[PDB]
DNA sequence: GGGGCGGGTTTTCCTCGA
């Protein structure tokens, strides 16, 4: 199980409209994480052929584990939602098995946007490595599942509802999956949350949960 | 909570300056600042326009249990705003709740008109 | 790929304008948050959207392909960029309508010959066979930077009459003054290639044949840009803009530099660039800097002095 | 096109008002963001809005017309530029409102060939049916060069007494004085000329005839904007001013003169011209200076020696 | 000392209110956000002290409030006024200059503790004179 | 810093020019002062000022405990007496404070403020002597 | 060098002033409004000083402060006093007078100058009589 | 032998209208 950790700066922030008034999510799902470093291969194409329909040029990236967090501040702001962080920092951690370290870490340099067009990221450094695995009590920054037990107080958790990656076919819904984010809503910050769970792969001591 | 206690106190201040100059144009000046300056500039000419009603003495205090109180005299018309005007101090707090938060001077704006319209209806 | 890094200085202007309230036009605004020793302030920031920039080079490629004799679409000729969208734009174009799936490339290289706009500038398709084509030129919001512990924008209020003989005629306007820094990017090795996988149609070789033509007309327009041509009110409150801080650099590989919010961002992008060719493999990185600030630039760059040379040098 | 940039110098100036407090009238007052060799600084300084340029030109541009024979709308006869927007404006001139979209050309064409304000300086109509049509010329606010670390400008308050013989009368003034600088850009080449997309309609053959004549009356407009007609408060604080600088280019593509901020702004546009003329396949390009402050000009310019042989050279 | 210096400022600051009628002052000296403000408001108001030390209606004296306290009694427009404290001297005025240039902080405190002395002051002056 | 010890030798001969003079006039065109004329005007009249002082005896320099002696200046106005504690400026101090003047006229505004600042608490002290007195 | 000229212009005006215990001709110098009044001075000046040296009660020296500086040794009424400095040269006498024919400001300049030098060496002379 | 004294300002008005 190899890892890897992007450090993005952005320019003016990110925006991802919720699906079904135009309110946006706090954070990026992984759905947009897994197609930002499938750009990097399948630039220039936008309807690959799956086999039974025309879904997207992202339908075969679909197991690769992406988490991100924050490093900086910002404000959530309607006025069709957008979340501000100018001159911030964006932190990414890629983990998956299906290719070497090559693949990924060439991969890893071509992250042109997050979002929409004006969401441009530019990228300061990259790092590759192997992961190891446990299950002891960790502590972690990074969003994860619904159904990870918690252990310590509950003051900065929120609930969002993300979609699994049926959804990157057009014309169909996602599957709904809740999710749990260690956010403050204002001013927007990252908390580091203890839990238990039972899978969570070490990447250089910022642990991350995956189950 | 002393907070709401200033912004109340900053809010008569308007309204007495509204009625007395018989003009909204520094209460939508506050209600609309977006910089502390916008704020602050407000409260130096509504405070002008009251220095000059008690130079006059168009504006004075009294009470009115007996509340405390603002006359204003006004081209011929009568009116008393029920409370007390702000001090240096809750101009100095009240800033730095503007340096904070400009909602804290929508809030008072929205409190002034309040009070002026009420005023102006009896 | 082209990429660049802009710093501007703008004074007394209103372009980019929001909903009104009362009788009164308001700026657009973005919050901001800056550290201090006490701690936190939360700041209202001027900025332009990045919608008004991309109407200003599509209107300005209009202009320059139709000198050349460049195909150009019945609306887009008009300035109205609706674009084939939906069945109502096809029929006055005359466009048949995608049969399924299997025929989706055939319509879009149709199109892609019915209008250059639609081909750089992209444009989507609702229906039950929808059609896709990203834009070729990416665009940025505008936002002053972010330096040091102060922030170089203003935001005031002006009141403005009009004078009648029969008093029965106020309305107010909000202008700004502050240091914008924007950055772009352009694809010119993708321009007048289909973006959709399948079997060659009849008509690719026209666009292989117009290819060096829409690469050029596409370039060019990136000086209406450069040169400030952008956003309304334009009649009456005319801005004064000046250029301080300009690097473009063109590769064979992605890549784009540091956004302009450092007093030295020029030597940052310049070792990422060598950096990065160094693990991607590349053959060409060019860099051009244009410096009027006096800020650190660095080794191994050629200076120019005006945007035209830039643009010469791009086009060569 | 016709695009220029002048420099004034004025001293002991109140032209343009605010809002008064008090016995007080005040001047109007812009923020700017000037560059020293600390960083970067934002000051307070006074400027004069744009509308009473336009105000200045429009009026003269009406006397013209007016002695020249070509036709003045009866609202516009008197110095009122309420044009076209209202619907009492239209009872009054005696002209029907359009019914749909297809007939918007035909109201725009009715307007056109009654005033000549409303071709040169643009006019809205808003309605079920809104017609717009954008100013020909087009001004900016008027700012004091930002050379250097000091702003060569000041304001100040002088006292005002009225004289009675039973007293039972007291005022101030604000006045300015400043090294102003200003541009202009002004379109000839759509003057006279529909903007409404459309099919033809009769009275087109007219606007052709006086196409010359409007074009020459809106070029002789120029010279009051030149010599110094325009502001309030002329009958008891009439100001002195001096032309310093100036630059006129005519092109036929889109071209914007340096703004007149630096001491070298002469050189810079010119050798802009040429690399422009160059770049952007261009026809025509001549430049005009005038200078009375022996600052550095450059080679192979035309020097002129008053304002009335540049007005009659643009004729030309 | 610092809350010490700071109390005879705001005093000094009080008394040139009560004495001019005119807030400006004190408004320029909380909202001083360089020492250059803060200084010219501290000559400004010694110099309107000056006056009123010249034309004797601001004097020193002593008040039994049952222990003697320092106080300056004011003059202005036929109103009395007695601000309690003694005013700063030349090594306060020092001392609070070098406050001021660590931290502007310092005006904000003492424009706040003015307004409040000259405020409860003006209060009890109006109410003696409606009874 | 040596600039400061300066203006605080100017801000001493200013306040000894004026608890000597009885006359605020001369710290008034220091304070006010827009031009190195004003400013130079002013330093040679109050040092003409001293320089009386110091002929008649009624100016003199001493030393003063207030454990360590301290440098200062006794002046002797209309039977009042005065201590001014510190130096007086040298001529050095008055051109190298000629010079600060030169680069920013600021720096008469702020010996100004020290020197009436000094006679301020000065005349407030004797005063409330004669008072208990 | 205008500086070095007007302090050695101040140094000739103070030898002078010292020597005759007359302040007149440097009360004459500041007040100058015309370049007649400056050269009249400036003749004036150096016909004391002529004099002092004829009678060898005006000397150049060196004095250690520990390098040696130029002197003026001045013998007057019994009083000794020490200038520390050079007398201006002719060329510095033609140099000044230039300057005053540009402006008279540097007459006041010079003047100013020489009255510090004067009062700060009277100054300690009386200090050094009464210890 | 390096001056002295008496004077350091009094009224009147502090914006009108759309």
């Amino acid at each position: 199980m190899i890892y890897s950790k992007v450090f993005l700066k952005l320019h003016w922030g990110f925006s991802v409209v919720k699906p079904l008034a135009k309110p946006g999510f706090y954070l990026p799902p992984p759905t947009t994480l897994i197609g930002a470093l499938s750009y990097g291969k399948f630039r220039g194409v936008d309807n690959i052929n799956l086999g039974n329909v025309y879904g997207s040029p992202a339908y075969n990236f679909r197991n690769i584990m992406a988490t991100a967090r924050l490093e900086s501040e910002g404000v959530y702001t309607e006025d069709t939602g957008k979340v501000y962080i100018p001159n911030g920092r964006l932190v990414v951690v890629y983990v998956t098995d299906s290719i070497s370290k090559e693949e990924l870490e060439k991969l890893c340099w071509s992250i042109t946007r997050i979002g929409c067009k004006e969401c441009l990221a530019s990228v300061e450094n990259v790092e590759v490595g192997e992961a190891k695995k446990v299950s002891g009590r960790v502590k972690t920054r990074y969003y994860f599942r619904d159904t990870v037990k918690v252990v310590g107080r509950k003051e900065f958790l929120e609930y969002v509802t993300f979609w699994e990656e049926n959804g990157y076919i057009w014309g169909k819904e996602g599957s709904p999956v809740r999710y749990i984010l260690p956010i403050t809503t204002y001013p927007l910050a990252s908390k580091e949350v203890e839990v238990e769970a039972k899978e969570a792969y070490e990447v250089g001591g910022e642990y991350v949960v995956f189950s | 909570s002393e907070k709401e206690n200033i912004i109340g106190r900053i809010a008569n201040l308007l309204a007495v300056g509204f009625l007395y100059s018989e003009s909204p144009t520094l209460v939508d000046r506050f209600a609309n600042a977006l910089s502390k300056e916008a704020v602050t500039k407000v409260l130096y000419d509504v405070q002008r326009i009251v220095q000059m009603g008690i130079d006059r003495s168009e504006i004075a205090t009294t009470t009115i249990k007996d509340y405390p109180a603002v006359n204003v005299n006004s081209s011929g018309a009568k009116y008393t705003v029920v409370g007390y005007l702000p001090t240096s101090q809750d101009i100095e707090d009240f800033l730095r709740m503007i340096e904070e938060d400009v909602y804290y001077a929508r809030k008072a704006g929205a409190l002034a008109m309040s009070i002026a319209n009420r005023i102006k209806l009896g | 790929m082209i990429s660049g890094s802009v710093r501007f200085l703008v004074n007394l202007e209103s372009l980019n304008g929001v909903e009104s309230i009362g009788n009164l036009t308001k700026h657009r605004t973005a919050p901001v948050v800056l550290k201090t020793s006490t701690g936190y302030l939360v700041r209202y920031v001027p900025v332009i959207s990045g919608e008004a920039l991309a109407h200003a080079y599509q209107a300005s490629l209009v202009d320059i392909a139709k000198k050349e004799g460049l195909p150009v679409g019945s609306l887009s000729s008009q300035y109205e960029f609706i674009k084939f969208s939906t069945d109502e734009a096809l029929k006055i174009e005359g466009i048949k309508e995608p049969k399924d799936y299997n025929d989706a490339r055939r319509f879009e290289v149709e199109v892609m010959l019915k209008d250059v706009i639609a081909d750089v500038g992209g444009f989507m398709y609702a229906g039950g066979a929808p059609v896709r084509r990203t834009s070729r030129i990416k665009l940025g919001y505008m936002i002053p930077a972010l330096r040091g512990d102060e922030i170089p924008a203003q935001l005031e209020a002006q009141f403005h009459v009009r004078f009648s003989n029969k008093p029965v005629a106020i309305f107010n306007v909000e202008v700004s003054s502050a240091l914008y820094t924007f950055s772009f990017e352009l694809d010119e090795d993708l321009i007048a290639v289909p973006s959709t996988f399948g079997e060659k149609v009849k008509g690719e070789e026209e666009l292989e044949r117009q290819k060096a033509k829409r690469v050029k007309s596409a370039i060019k327009a990136l000086y209406s840009l450069l040169s400030g041509n952008f956003g309304g009110k334009r009649s009456r409150f005319l801005p004064s803009m000046k250029l301080m801080s300009l690097v473009v650099t063109k590769t064979d590989f992605p890549f784009m530099p540091e956004p302009a919010h450092d007093d030295d961002y020029i030597k940052t992008t310049i070792m990422r660039l060598g950096k990065a060719k160094g693990v991607l493999n590349g053959n060409l990185a060019k860099a051009y800097v244009i410096n009027n600030e006096g800020i650190e630039v660095g080794e191994g760059v050629t200076v120019l002095s005006t945007v035209e040379d830039l643009v010469v040098k791009l086009e060569e």
